[PDB]
């Protein structure tokens, strides 16, 4: 019955193109009708040549419209169709034998991760990461960038920019398609710059100027000068005017995390090079915000890995260091094992070639 | 939505609340298990509490967590201890997973305990919770009305109770269904499990089902006796014929036992029969007297020599010293094998006159293959050269002794004592070369005549000749003893022949011992590893040359992963070209059962910088694929014909001869340039010697036996490995080393014939089964089933493979038993009405019998 | 080379030619090709092999390699190779300088990707010169560097 | 089930073949080095 | 019943590893033959 079911799905996938962004039928009967045409053993026993014939790429942007101001309209707690969808979604992975499953495994997790990004808890999503990791060979180049996009965003909420760094690099290099290079790339580039917001670098606009429109260039340019110069007044006015753009991208959390980075980045911008820095010179610098926070401000920045200094309360100064040394014995050997580790990523090219 | 409110009650008191809690948790485990995985230490801690009676609920909840974690072993142990949540009747992706998870786990745990004890399935060594799974799984398979799924699981389970119990109760016998089902258990026993003790039980227990004779099959049971070579199963077959007296059944069963069994087992059935009583009609059956007559009489009625290709091949040039006459003498004995045609000697004076001693030694001994099969007049051909009939010269007189053993080989028990006194008489001293030549032919004659029979006198008599360190007759002594020592052998002859190799240093003697030490070990497998280790540790290339054949013969048939790895390791590290060639040739004897992997192994070795690497890969591909299919092996031999190396062309053309037998006429359309290059290389004098002599040998193999008999190795006729065929190919692996050994190929030829005889007395009637198929009888090199009649189905060329498309009609006076058995050796279809108008025509063998 | 006379006789015996690569004379070519059939007399067909005992084979395998530094490889070539390592560092830099200059002019002059260029294998020659030489220079600066110190205490 | 068990044995013979190809790969480089030294 | 079908689908992944070793040796041993 594999050919008979596949022949019927061939006519079903043609209708799903209309159901996606084109013809939505009814906002009530359709979501109940699309459920009864899937469950009755379309995925069957995994006999032969079974993949890409399910919904998969089509339903990502469909069900999100029915949940927001369509079927629910904040009249209920959650869509009963989505509750059953979460039951069918997690049942698809439970019955999977982990044999030929590559692309179909990573697409369903994209729903449970995206749901936690808007309404939900992302702490439980860390447990799914251990199950989510598989060497998927069937994922198309369009979905390889999206698979790396969600993995980098979850680590941002977890306060780790080091792990999310490797995922976001391969995300912008993939998805050559035009629609993925406009809406998906501009949203991904803002998340790539968000990693630099937590790192403290925030490079200038060179490649990102012509790659995206002026919509994403305005907030990043104002946040660049605000974090670098260490001005909380200009940083506060940026959040208020650009709040409309910050809410849709779930970037509104920068009012705390990135606000703490305004002080940390401004430390390296101003010159601490001299050893004994008097308390009055610190209060004058960084406008008046550095006057209220002096000893505590430097204390946490040292342990976090920004700078290395020493505070003396007796004479009222702070001994600072710029981290400058000369390679002699153990100094150059620290990067020796790192440069070898940097080449380990290139040692896999022997099996690829 | 979240399991947090459900997991909070897990650490609380009042387990009665946990009764309804675990019921509500178990439903959402298939979803929220990712969050539950952090509470696993709290779940397993409450499981060991005696006052906690809900542990059965936590057994299934904790099992589902590891179900999606990737480790299915932890979920099985927790579900079985509760003895409730495990239900084979429930069909679901989760339930069927833990039920099927214990299949391979039961096999892996039983295989480790199988070494210590084979009775483990009757004890508590295996977990009873895992044991009940194997018992309940068969109960589900019996309800599905499928015996292949039930017996397939019990085969890997190393349990003999389920195999016999599930098979016996299902016997409703249709009469044709459960005779075939027994064949699946016996085929998957020896061909898969390498242990002889495990397969021995399957072979013996399958005999009890057919004991009561509910229309049983005696052919499959005869193949069982050949494998084990047990005296109990052999005498049990005659025990059923003692109480039940039928002249048709008692004779037909003895016809298979004499053809299928080797020389060692054949002598056991003859001696042990007298004690329990014998049938005087079966005394001549096991003696092989009709077998020798069916070989000669077959070739007399249908006879095509095709001398036009033979006369043209030898008329090209009279040069090349005596190698030209020796090369054509090899193909001379093949074409006339069993024909008893002297036309080469009688009709041509000059070609015999220019030959030397060893060239006439080849031509005179060629009559042994030509006259092979004649147990009476075969001696009268050698009459003038007899010991005391003198001779034309003492060099040719030695050739009459080698040709005498070719005819009587295996039947030469009387010739063995005839040649024993000749060796002892000349064993005192030999001062000349020719006195060793006369003794050389005597040692090879007694070795072939006594081949397959253990004789301490032959081993002792040839030891004195070998002790004299003779470069001619001493080499045959080491090779002659190995033929009597075939089979398991004795450990005393292993150390004596091995130590003598390192004591006295001689190449041909060591090669005679290396091949000898390879022949004394047959089917021993791991039992011969003691002698194999001594050959691999020695740095001498002569000992390592024959070390590959020791692994080939002992591990022949069922192969070993460690034994094949040893043969591939020698051809790599060692730089000797002759050892690398001999190492890959030994791979063919192990792969004789499965020929699909043969062309894949030699394909990578077909391209190499060394010329000798391609040499051994040509024959090893042609050893198994000779009498078989898979014409793709010819494509591997195609580029070897263009190699400027002359020996490589000789390696390819000879291998093309054995594989293409009866394959001509548009089936594999390579015969245009292959049959043309035979006369093309001989005519052109610009080619080399090895390339020209290879065309003569390959030309005689296609015409061997008058284009009628074929070389059969591991076919349905015998059903097992042919001892005389394997040994003949081992000797065939040496060309330029000492002197041409191709004369030993006569033991690999078998006639293909369909004759019904009768149920009582020998007849050989001439009739036709009238079945349509492709015509291989009229297809010969020149100068689909429609159920339709055919011209003549009697003898001609036929073929074992294409015979299966030829059935047997019941419209004649003969009644079939097995409905076209299909074995040309045993034949003898049952006749329920002797002396009927079947148009009987007596053959020429009735004069001497 | 050798010679052995035959003249009358020496026949009616074992097989002389069949041993090693005899039965020849394709064109005139064999050995020195001044011989053809007769050679000196009758084509004795020399066969030159060698056989040694277990003691003789054990010697030349371990004894003969290149020269004798053996039994300790550490300090013998350590000072000699380290003293020239300063000059070796400068010489291996020139080899890399001429590496990419060949590949740069290789792809610059070909807009076709066809053969008018009698270039039947163009790339693999210059690609191996930039590979095998690079593969030669790096391994001698690593495998030797492991034993170049090995000081410990 | 008979054909399925035969396919399992086919890949078992290829298991030893995979490790054996690497044996000739390292052994050929030793013979290839001798060919380069002859040049 | 499952592991009969499970083993069939798992052994198909080893086919790709065979073609990688065959193509690696063909580009090597053929060069030595020319030398």
């Amino acid at each position: 019955k594999t050919i008979e079911v596949t022949a019927e799905i061939n006519c079903f996938m043609h209708l799903l193109v209309q159901l996606f962004l084109w013809d939505s039928k009814e906002l009530e009967q359709l979501v109940e009708f699309n459920r009864k045409v899937v469950i009755p053993n379309l995925l069957c026993y995994y006999n032969l040549r079974s993949l890409n014939l399910i919904n998969a790429k089509l339903w990502f942007y469909i069900y999100l419209s029915h949940e927001t101001l369509a079927r629910s309209s904040e009249e209920i707690n959650s869509d009963n169709q989505n509750i059953i969808l979460r039951s069918t979604m997690m049942k698809f992975l439970k019955i999977a034998s982990l044999k030929h499953d590559n692309e179909t495994k990573a697409m369903l997790i994209n729903l449970i991760l995206r749901d936690f990004l808007n309404n939900g808890e992302v702490d439980s999503a860390s447990d799914f990461i251990s199950k989510l990791e598989y060497p998927h060979t069937d994922v198309s180049s369009s979905l390889e960038a999206r698979y790396f996009f969600y993995l980098s965003k979850i680590n941002a909420i977890q306060l780790d920019y080091s792990t999310a760094n490797e995922y976001i690099i391969a995300a912008i290099r993939k998805a050559p398609h035009n629609s993925k290079s406009l809406g998906f790339l501009q949203q991904s580039n803002k998340l790539h710059c968000c990693i630099q917001l937590l790192m403290g670098d925030i490079p200038e606009l060179s490649f990102f100027h012509q790659s995206n429109m002026q919509k994403s260039l305005l907030p990043y340019y104002h946040l660049t000068k605000a974090v670098k110069l260490g001005d909380l007044k200009k940083f506060t006015s940026t959040i208020t005017k650009y709040k409309q753009l910050l809410l849709k991208d779930d970037t509104y959390q920068l009012c705390v995390r990135l606000r703490s980075n305004v002080i940390k980045t401004g430390i390296r911008i101003i010159s601490l090079t001299y050893k004994k820095i008097s308390l009055r010179d610190i209060c004058l610098k960084l406008n008046l915000d550095s006057e209220q926070t002096v000893e505590y401000m430097v204390s946490r920045a040292i342990r976090d890995g920004v700078i290395e200094a020493k505070i003396n309360h007796e004479d009222g100064f702070i001994e600072t260091t710029e981290l400058l040394n000369i390679y002699d014995s153990e100094d150059p050997q620290q990067v020796f094992d790192e440069r070898i580790k940097f080449a380990n990523q290139l040692h896999d090219e022997y099996l690829v070639s | 939505t979240t399991a947090a409110p459900l997991l909070a009650l897990l650490r609380e008191n009042q387990d009665s609340v946990k009764t309804y809690a675990l019921e509500s948790i178990n439903n959402v485990v298939d979803q929220l298990w990712s969050e539950i995985s952090n509470e696993l230490p709290d779940i397993e801690a409450l499981y060991d509490d005696d006052t906690f009676s809900d542990r059965e609920m936590a057994a299934l909840i904790a099992s589902k967590v590891y179900y999606n974690l990737g480790e299915y072993e932890s979920a099985v142990k927790y579900a079985l201890a509760a003895k409730d949540r495990f239900d084979i009747d429930e069909k679901s992706q989760f339930v069927e997973t833990i039920v099927s998870k214990s299949i391979e786990m039961y096999v892996q745990e039983a295989s480790k305990q199988y070494t210590k004890d084979e009775q483990f399935y009757t004890k508590d060594i295996i977990d009873p919770k895992l044991t009940s799974i194997f018992e309940r799984m068969i109960e589900k398979c019996l309800k599905a009305s499928e015996l292949k799924l039930a017996l397939g699981i019990a085969l890997e389970g190393y349990r003999l109770d389920i195999i016999e119990s599930a098979l016996k109760s299902k016997l409703d016998q249709s009469t044709s269904e459960n005779v075939k089902i027994i064949n699946y258990l016996l085929t998957l026993a020896i061909t898969t499990v390498t242990n002889s003790k495990f397969r021995s039980s399957i072979l013996r227990k399958s005999f009890d089902f057919l004991m009561n004779m509910p229309n049983c099959d005696y052919l499959t049971l005869n193949k069982v006796v050949v494998n084990l070579n047990d005296a109990g199963l052999a005498l049990q077959l005659f025990k059923k014929l003692k109480e039940e007296n039928d002249e048709g059944l008692s004779a037909q069963i003895a016809f298979d036992l004499v053809s299928s069994a080797s020389q060692q087992l054949l002598e056991i059935l003859v001696t042990e029969l007298t004690a329990q009583g014998y049938d005087p009609a079966l005394l001549n059956i096991l003696s092989g007297l009709p077998t020798c007559d069916y070989y000669n009489t077959f070739l007399l009625n249908n006879k095509n020599i095709d001398i036009g290709l033979l006369n043209k091949s030898k008329s090209s040039l009279d040069g090349k010293f005596s190698l030209f006459h020796t090369a054509v003498s090899v193909a001379n004995g093949f074409m006339h094998a069993g024909t008893t045609d002297n036309s080469f000697i009688k009709a041509n004076l000059p070609w015999l006159g220019k030959a030397q001693n060893w060239a006439k030694f080849t031509a005179t001994a060629s009559l042994g293959v030509i006259h092979k099969g004649n147990l009476l007049e075969g001696k009268k051909v050698m009459a003038p050269y007899l010991p005391g009939s003198r001779a034309s010269s003492r060099f040719i007189k030695g050739g009459s002794l080698y040709g005498l053993g070719l005819i009587y080989a295996g039947f030469g028990r009387d010739t063995t004592d005839y040649l024993k006194n000749i060796i002892v008489e000349n064993s005192g001293t030999s001062g000349d070369e020719d006195v060793d030549v006369l003794l050389h032919g005597a040692s090879l004659g007694i070795g072939l005549a006594a081949m397959g029979s253990a004789n301490i006198e032959v081993y002792e008599a040839l030891k004195e000749v070998l002790y004299n360190d003779s470069a001619t007759s001493g080499e045959a002594a080491a090779l002659g003893m190995g033929l009597c020592m075939l089979g398991t052998g004795k450990p005393e002859a292993i150390h004596d022949m091995f130590t003598y190799s390192q004591e006295t240093q001689h190449g041909n003697i060591t090669r005679g011992l290396a091949v000898g030490l390879a022949l004394i070990n047959y089917g021993r497998q791991e039992l011969a590893d003691d002698l194999i280790t001594k050959m691999l540790a020695s740095d001498e290339s002569l000992l390592r040359y024959g070390g590959a054949f020791t692994i080939a013969l002992a591990y022949a048939g069922t192969g070993n992963n460690s034994a094949v790895k040893r043969l591939l390791h020698v051809a790599v590290s060692d730089s000797n070209d002759d050892v690398r060639r001999a190492a890959v040739i030994a791979l063919g004897f192990v792969l004789l059962r499965d020929y699909t992997t043969v062309p894949r192994i030699v394909q990578l070795l077909s391209k190499s910088h060394n010329a000798h690497v391609r040499c051994g890969t040509a024959f090893a591909l042609g050893i198994a694929c000779a009498g078989k299919g898979l014409q793709s092996a010819i494509d591997v031999l195609d580029p070897l014909t263009k190699d400027p190396v002359d020996f490589v062309r000789q390696a390819a053309m000879i291998a093309l001869s054995m594989i293409l037998i009866q394959q001509t006429e548009k089936l594999n359309p390579q015969v245009a340039d292959i049959n043309k290059n035979f006369l093309s290389v001989i005519t052109n004098k610009h080619q080399e010697g090895l390339a020209k002599f290879g065309a003569c040998v390959a030309q005689g193999i296609m015409n061997a036996g008058g284009r009628n008999v074929t070389i059969q190795l591991e076919n349905a006729d015998t059903g097992t490995l042919d001892t005389k065929s394997v040994v003949g190919l081992v000797m065939f692996s040496q060309f330029w080393y000492w002197f041409p050994l191709a004369h030993f190929l006569s033991l690999s030829f078998t006639p293909t014939t369909v004759i019904g005889i009768r149920g009582s007395d020998q007849a050989i009637p001439k009739f036709q089964m009238n079945c349509y198929a492709k015509e291989d009888a009229f297809s010969y090199p020149r100068m689909k089933y429609s159920s339709k009649p055919y011209k003549v189905d009697n003898m001609t060329r036929i073929l074992p493979q294409q015979s299966r498309y030829i059935s047997f009609i019941k419209d004649d006076r003969f009644v079939p038993v097995r409905k076209f058995k299909g074995n040309n050796g045993v034949v003898v279809l049952r006749d329920r009405e002797p002396k009927e108008p079947v148009a009987l025509i007596e053959t020429v063998r009735q004069m001497k019998d | 080379d050798a010679f052995r006379l035959i003249d009358t006789g020496a026949l009616i015996n074992n097989l002389e030619p069949r041993q090693t690569t005899s039965n020849t004379g394709l064109l005139n070519k064999a050995n020195i090709q001044a011989l053809i059939h007769g050679l000196n007399r009758h084509y004795y067909s020399l066969n030159i092999d060698y056989h040694k005992t277990a003691k003789e084979t054990k010697m030349l395998m371990n004894l003969h390699k290149e020269q004798w530094q053996s039994g300790l490889k550490m300090y013998d070539y350590e000072e000699k190779e380290e003293s020239n390592l300063a000059a070796t560092k400068s010489m291996v830099k020139i080899a890399e300088q001429y590496s990419k200059r060949i590949e740069e002019e290789k792809e610059l002059t070909e807009e076709e990707l066809k053969t008018r260029y009698v270039g039947r294998q163009d790339p693999k020659k210059h690609l191996s010169e930039t590979a095998d030489e690079t593969l030669e220079n790096n391994i001698v600066s690593v495998l030797t560097a492991g034993v170049n110190s090995v000081a410990i205490k | 089930y008979f054909k399925l068990k035969k396919l399992e044995k086919e890949y078992e013979l290829l298991t030893l073949q995979e490790d054996y190809i690497k044996d000739e790969q390292r052994h050929l480089k030793r013979e290839l080095k001798r060919a380069q030294e002859e040049v | 019943e499952q592991k009969i079908q499970e083993t069939e689908l798992k052994i198909r992944s080893k086919t790709e590893n065979v073609r990688r070793l065959e193509a690696q040796r063909n580009a090597l041993n053929d060069k030595v033959r020319f030398i």
